[PDB]
């Protein structure tokens, strides 16, 4: 089997990704900018009358009622989702540690740093009791 | 000399835990070639039987899809009976 | 990380006292708990003759000592040669005062209470650590499996418990503990060398014996066909080289010491074997955890070292237990210090930090505490 | 190719001059030059750390295309620092599930073999019959048929 | 709760959002170019609003991974 | 799909709770309805347990929980725990939230008002739905078989109904409503099973005998003839493998479980069996309807599943009936699920669809609304 | 004096070599573990997937013979009708 092939179909993967990525930030910024003409049709009142500009201060002022009723309603719903996202990762999380935590440790780090600290003290035992004479 | 002698003892306890270690070694490396050995035929046979199990099932599967047909069929003669 | 310190987990144990930082793989410093004290009169003057050789010390100097271990049964029965243990653990092979660690002592299951609130008292007057937990001896060999389900039967050197958990659930009624161990096998083929001759009565030669336990003694498969063969061949008898010479022929001692395990009635204990008691705390539990403890069985301890125990208790065990159910025993390589690395995972982890027994906590409830919630 | 070359150019006359010191070991006299991969086996292990075997071999075969079994200090070099931790950060875990998502054009939540078959495809790649089987066993970690969330996670995981 | 007090919630929220009402008595010209900026307030509350829609959108798919990701164990 | 909106089906049921969206054949999700809080201590630190484990979640861990049903006989005796498995059952077992989905709930005849009154007020003040109908266990299970007359035996898990309908217009003083259903047939097999040696206690060990009863027992089609047969041969001897091994025998307590139904004098009841309760009921309607009656008489519900029912049930009824009329029980093979079945039916039809308790109404009216015109 | 020293060296390079025997059996014992460990993970597969295929060729066999029954049933019913 090959190992290294495995390695460039992941970058190249990883960068097609990205592209695909960058691709649909542009397509929804366009789409963004379309829905938005779409919804706020542009308006112009030159030489216009008292009485329809109040009209116009009106429908406005029951758009701007619409539109803050919208943004409260979405506002909490996205609310409410962010908790439960959380909520969700946290358990998530909780999970992977009571699986994977305890498999992490310094494994023999000393262990095998014992060679002769033991011996090394019993044969300076000797040298120091026969030190006396 | 007596300096001498000395090292040679340390030597000879030296020489003894190194021999030592390597009987322990052996013995644990046999016990573990035992094991595996025994691991690798269970796995062997444990994956023949699933598969054989697997194929009688498929077969079973099989086999309902006809008798549900069949009850089908009888069924519908039963109610126009009626 | 950051601020903050490293826990010491502490594991008294009955025979080898093993310590060491959490977070690591090993103990740092394993050494017998025996504190000896000289019994001749001395005559040399100026030789700096202590009064008392603790640890490993005393293990080479015991050709003139009383060795006297300071744990009899899991149980504590002479307090100031514990404390003098612990002194030297924490000085002397770990070099760390106390006064900024805490401790995660380990404790045997259905133990006497003064035993554990001396401990702690001691830990917090004494040594004057900051916080102290003490936790059962079996919990950590669970946690040293990777597991959170199974029933771990460790067969330490002073008691064998067998504790099952289910799910991260102990079951405090299906406990069975058993003071058979490792002391009393050492005693027993003390008793029975002296049917060839060879006679071991100092407690000094106590440790010879336990080196010929350890390096010799193997369980038997199947007890009677053993029995037999050792009659009739000699293809058994390994020698061994005492301290001084005089090489020595164990027959079938070999597997007459570690059978007492499987036949307590040896040493004239009513109670059943290791191989009973663990089908007995299973049968105790409920009738849908049975499967998994079945599945999960875990051997832990020093005495569970033997070769060829795994398989002994493996075919009892299948002897006992219904015909359908998979029985598996896991013995893992590292058997021995199971216990502590369990105990350094419960110590490194971030959930446990706040089970500490906090030192302002003990000053206001005194050293009941330890019964309480901060179990 | 040379991009871990690129990657060992980090490490300059500091870590050579030890490098060097361990590779004396290697030529030890009594050669034509050619200098061969003998020792490299236990040469990684002139500190204790040691990869997988397979990797180690994996590493003896990719560097010198030339199959000249000669290992110039450069190819040693690289070869050896890579025994240290190399993974350049490994995108963004948030990052990782935003690409997760891209992956996930079905809105299933999982990836079978035609799914992530078509994404490859896309790319163009050279795939062989071999192939795509290595990639299901590389996928199907838990043998259910499809790419959950971990075993992509996994799949993917510090690799960049 | 949700009977009078998730109503009485956003009818403040309404009540408080509501900005000074009193535009039409003053002169033409200042109003005409009152009028196109809330026209482009209003262009950028929608705008923000469909952002919303976009991000509940996906922090829903999202929610719906972590669903599957927490039923995986068993 | 896409747009539009889909209305949710739950049914509450007793024993397992059934839903899915409407205009499917069968229910999305199903699950027991249980709600488990652990009973021991637990020792094992950040296992991540949780405080109650409801659903299918608490059938697996059911060896260290306490499983109780919070629906008793028909009505709702724990709301808190009915609130907490209406929410696992909208958010998890079908991911959809209930802020833009229409309900229908299910209730059992002649249940207090309380309780369907508690029910409207928790689905439009904590779920927070747009509309919700509460309907007649039995009519679904009318509109399920495709017919417009008939009387319908919907002998589910907690109370067993009896409704005759005809030509739409239903009986109302025709309706007998018996509290005999599965759960007393689980404990009187629980109590008879006590007869050879097996005793089951636990209410974890109910969900075995549970099983038992449903894998092995039968209705058999002449009572005294089993009970001479079973007391000589040996052929009806079935066993059954225990979740840990120990395999059981069951003899003839196989067809004496589900022969309580024909006889409720075996648990104590005074009253007469689900045989002569619907031919009484049969014999309250009027003179012209019960030839129709006779022919078209419909059998629902969970525990109208055990093999050989449809036949014993003819023949007590040709026995009591007149000899001139023909008796007929329509058992389809989607018996369980026949109750959501005629829920998504209703649910999806064009002429309901302004039956709703629209949330406006509620709020003029409360939750008594539910007692008027929108039923 | 002379001799002991020639003894001390000797044993000098045998503990040298005893040294590196006894870091060839550690590998050795490290590379077997692992494949223990791999091939036991290996064993515990197999046999959940086993049994997760006996248990359900146990209940389509269940089914199969139930509905098989039930139209035996109704074909003798059938005939009765005719």
């Amino acid at each position: 089997i090959s190992a290294s092939r495995k390695l460039q179909l992941k970058t190249l993967m990883l960068q097609i990704a990205k592209q695909e990525l960058e691709r649909e930030a542009e397509e929804r910024r366009g789409e963004k900018g379309r829905a938005l003409s779409t919804r706020c049709q542009p308006l112009e009142l030159a030489g216009l009358s008292f009485a329809e500009l109040q009209d116009l201060c009106r429908q406005l002022h029951a758009r701007v009622d619409k539109v803050d009723e919208e943004r409260y309603d979405v506002e909490a719903k996205v609310t409410k989702n962010i908790t439960e996202i959380a909520d969700l990762n946290q358990k998530i999380f909780d999970l992977r540690g009571k699986f994977k935590r305890p498999t992490l440790r310094r494994v023999r780090i000393s262990a095998d740093a014992m060679m002769q600290a033991l011996l090394g003290a019993r044969a300076k035992e000797t040298l120091d009791l026969r030190a006396h004479l | 000399a007596q300096k001498d002698e000395e090292k040679m003892e340390i030597q000879e306890i030296q020489l003894k835990e190194a021999k030592h270690i390597a009987e322990d070694a052996d013995r644990k490396y046999e016990e573990v070639a035992r094991k595996l050995v025994i691991i690798e035929s269970d796995l062997e046979r444990a994956e023949e039987r699933a598969e054989l199990s697997e194929g009688k099932c498929a077969e079973l599967e099989e086999e309902l899809k006809t008798v549900t047909n069949n009850l089908k069929s009888l069924e519908a003669q039963a109610e126009k009976y009626s | 990380d950051d601020e903050e310190t490293t826990a010491l987990v502490c594991d008294n144990g009955s025979g080898l006292v093993k310590a060491g930082f959490a977070g690591d793989d090993a103990p740092r410093a394993v050494f017998p708990s025996i504190v000896g004290r000289p019994r001749h009169q001395g005559v040399m003057v100026g030789m700096g003759q202590k009064d008392s050789y603790v640890g490993d010390e005393a293990q080479s100097k015991r050709g003139i000592l009383t060795l006297k271990y300071p744990i009899e049964h899991g149980i504590i029965t002479n307090w100031d040669d514990m404390e003098k243990i612990w002194h030297h653990t924490f000085y002397n092979e770990l070099r760390v005062a106390p006064e900024e660690h805490p401790t995660l002592l380990t404790e045997a299951p259905l133990n006497p209470k003064a035993n554990r609130e001396k401990m702690t008292q001691i830990m917090f007057e004494t040594f004057n650590v900051p916080a102290m937990y003490v936790a059962i001896q079996a919990v950590l060999s669970l946690y040293a499996s990777g597991r959170t389900t199974g029933i771990v039967l460790d067969s330490g050197d002073g008691v064998t418990h067998n504790v099952p958990i289910y799910e991260g659930y102990a079951l405090p009624h299906a406990i069975m503990r058993l003071d058979l161990a490792g002391r009393d096998l050492t005693d027993y083929l003390m008793k029975i060398l002296t049917e060839r001759g060879y006679s071991f009565v100092t407690t000094a030669e106590r440790e010879i014996v336990r080196d010929i336990k350890e390096k010799l003694c193997y369980v038997a498969l199947d007890f009677e066909n053993e029995m037999a063969t050792a009659a009739s061949s000699s293809s058994l008898e390994k020698s061994y080289e005492l301290p001084d010479g005089q090489v020595i022929t164990i027959g079938n001692e070999r597997f007459r010491c570690p059978e007492t395990l499987f036949q307590p009635s040896f040493i004239g204990m009513e109670s059943a074997g290791i191989h009973e008691t663990t089908y007995n705390s299973i049968m105790k539990c409920d009738i849908d955890i049975r499967k998994d403890l079945y599945a999960n069985n875990v051997l832990s301890g020093g005495t569970t070292m033997y070769p060829g125990i795994a398989d002994r208790m493996q075919k009892e065990i299948t002897a006992l237990a219904p015909s359908t159910m998979k029985i598996k025993i896991i013995a893992p390589p590292e058997r021995k210090y199971s216990v502590w690395i369990g105990g350094s995972i419960l110590a490194s982890l971030s959930t446990f930090q706040q089970m500490w027994i906090s030192k302002q906590e003990y000053d206001e409830a005194g050293p009941s505490i330890v019964h309480r919630k901060c179990f | 190719d040379d991009i871990y070359k690129a990657a060992v150019e980090q490490l300059t006359e500091e870590q050579k001059n030890e490098f060097k010191a361990a590779f004396d070991i290697f030529v030890l006299g009594a050669e034509d030059g050619c200098i061969s991969t003998k020792e490299l086996g236990k040469v990684m292990r002139m500190l204790g750390q040691n990869p997988t075997p397979e990797e180690l071999q994996e590493m003896i075969d990719e560097v010198d295309e030339d199959g000249s079994g000669t290992v110039d200090f450069d190819e040693f070099l690289v070869m050896m620092v890579r025994c240290m931790k190399d993974d350049s950060k490994g995108k963004s875990e948030e990052e990782l599930s935003d690409l997760f998502r891209m992956f996930d054009k079905n809105a299933d939540g999982y990836i079978d073999l035609e799914e992530l078959k078509i994404m490859l495809q896309a790319t163009g790649e050279t795939i062989t019959e071999d192939d795509i089987e290595e990639l299901m066993k590389d996928g199907d970690k838990n043998n259910d048929g499809r790419i959950d969330y971990d075993e992509f996670l996994e799949f993917m995981k510090g690799v960049e | 709760g949700k009977r009078q007090t998730e109503r009485e919630k956003k009818k403040k929220i309404l009540a408080e959002r509501r900005k000074v009402l009193a535009i039409d008595h003053l002169n033409e010209d200042q109003l005409r170019e009152k009028a196109k900026e809330l026209w482009q307030s209003i262009y950028n509350l929608e705008a923000e609003k469909f952002d919303l829609q976009e991000k509940f959108k996906q922090q829903k798919y999202e929610i719906n991974v972590l669903r599957n990701r927490i039923n995986d164990n068993q």
